[PDB]
């Protein structure tokens, strides 16, 4: 359910 | 007349800043280890991949348009467009002449070769290479290694209508960035080429449909061609290898 870019989105960078 | 003016001035400012990174080295690690093989496998190519979407990802987020819209929507778009942007990347980093790609910091020497594609999906690799060298062909020499031009690119393909997005805020926001993106990277092209940026500007759609052709055509490049014990996470949710 692609949650390694969802993650990364919703990280502080 | 066609010379820019301050606000659109800004918003090329704006777009750069947000792309700040882009061009930065890459630290030690499987990605970088990856780019530097001379025999590359799918799976080094993967791990390539993954440092220009994760790029990508961080550019989105230090645009000011993209933080706008809801976090759902901004999944949406990334999850939408993130194959038609690597496909620009790749336009920019592209030479005919050497058949490769390089990175901006590191000497010509280092690239990935346009053969790679041989080494993927037999059932899809031919049309996919050959798909990748006809739209790199449409793109005039000095507008695809234009910086600004690339990036508006990009962003004109993210802010893409998906149907994935109800929300109806999140809808309008999206359609107008569309038009304002399109809109300033033909002011922008007025502004270096004055009539002649007439002719470019009506390209900009044939772009975008042959951008479309190939992602929707690019899912099963990797099928068949990689353990996922040597390659990234992330390149893995959006090319299948299993
Ligand atoms: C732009 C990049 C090289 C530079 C990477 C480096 C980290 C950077 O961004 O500076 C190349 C390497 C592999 C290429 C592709 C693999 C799959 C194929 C699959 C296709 O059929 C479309 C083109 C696509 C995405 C290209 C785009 C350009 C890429 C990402």
């Amino acid at each position: 359910e692609n949650a390694l870019l969802r993650y990364l989105l919703d990280k502080d960078d | 007349s066609y010379q820019l003016n301050a606000a659109e001035l800004q918003a090329l400012d704006l777009i750069q800043e947000a792309f700040k990174g882009m061009n930065d080295p890459m630290e030690q690690g499987r990605q970088a280890t990856s780019f530097l093989k001379n025999e590359k496998s799918p799976a080094d190519i993967m791990n390539i991949m993954d440092v220009t979407m994760r790029r990508f990802v961080k550019m989105a987020k230090r645009l000011p348009a993209f933080n706008d819209l809801s976090q759902d929507g901004k999944f949406a778009l990334l999850k939408g467009g993130m194959i038609e942007m690597l496909t620009v990347r790749g336009v920019r980093r592209f030479d005919s002449s050497s058949g490769s790609w390089t990175t901006p910091t590191l000497g010509e020497s280092s690239e990935v070769s346009i053969n790679m594609f041989d080494q993927l999906n037999a059932d899809v690799r031919s049309e996919q290479k050959m798909r990748f060298l006809q739209f790199f062909k449409i793109f005039h020499e000095d507008i695809r290694s234009n910086d600004l031009v690339i990036s508006m690119i990009m962003l004109i393909v993210l802010f893409s209508p998906r149907d994935s997005i109800t929300d109806p805020e999140d809808r309008r926001i999206i359609a107008r960035h569309h038009e304002q993106f399109s809109a300033l990277l033909n002011r922008y092209l007025e502004s270096l080429y004055g009539d002649d940026a007439h002719q470019l500007n009506e390209q900009l759609p044939t772009a975008l449909r042959m951008l479309r052709e190939i992602s929707a055509s690019s899912g099963m490049l990797f099928l068949g061609t990689v353990n996922t014990s040597e390659a990234e996470p992330l390149p893995r949710e959006f090319f299948k290898v299993e």
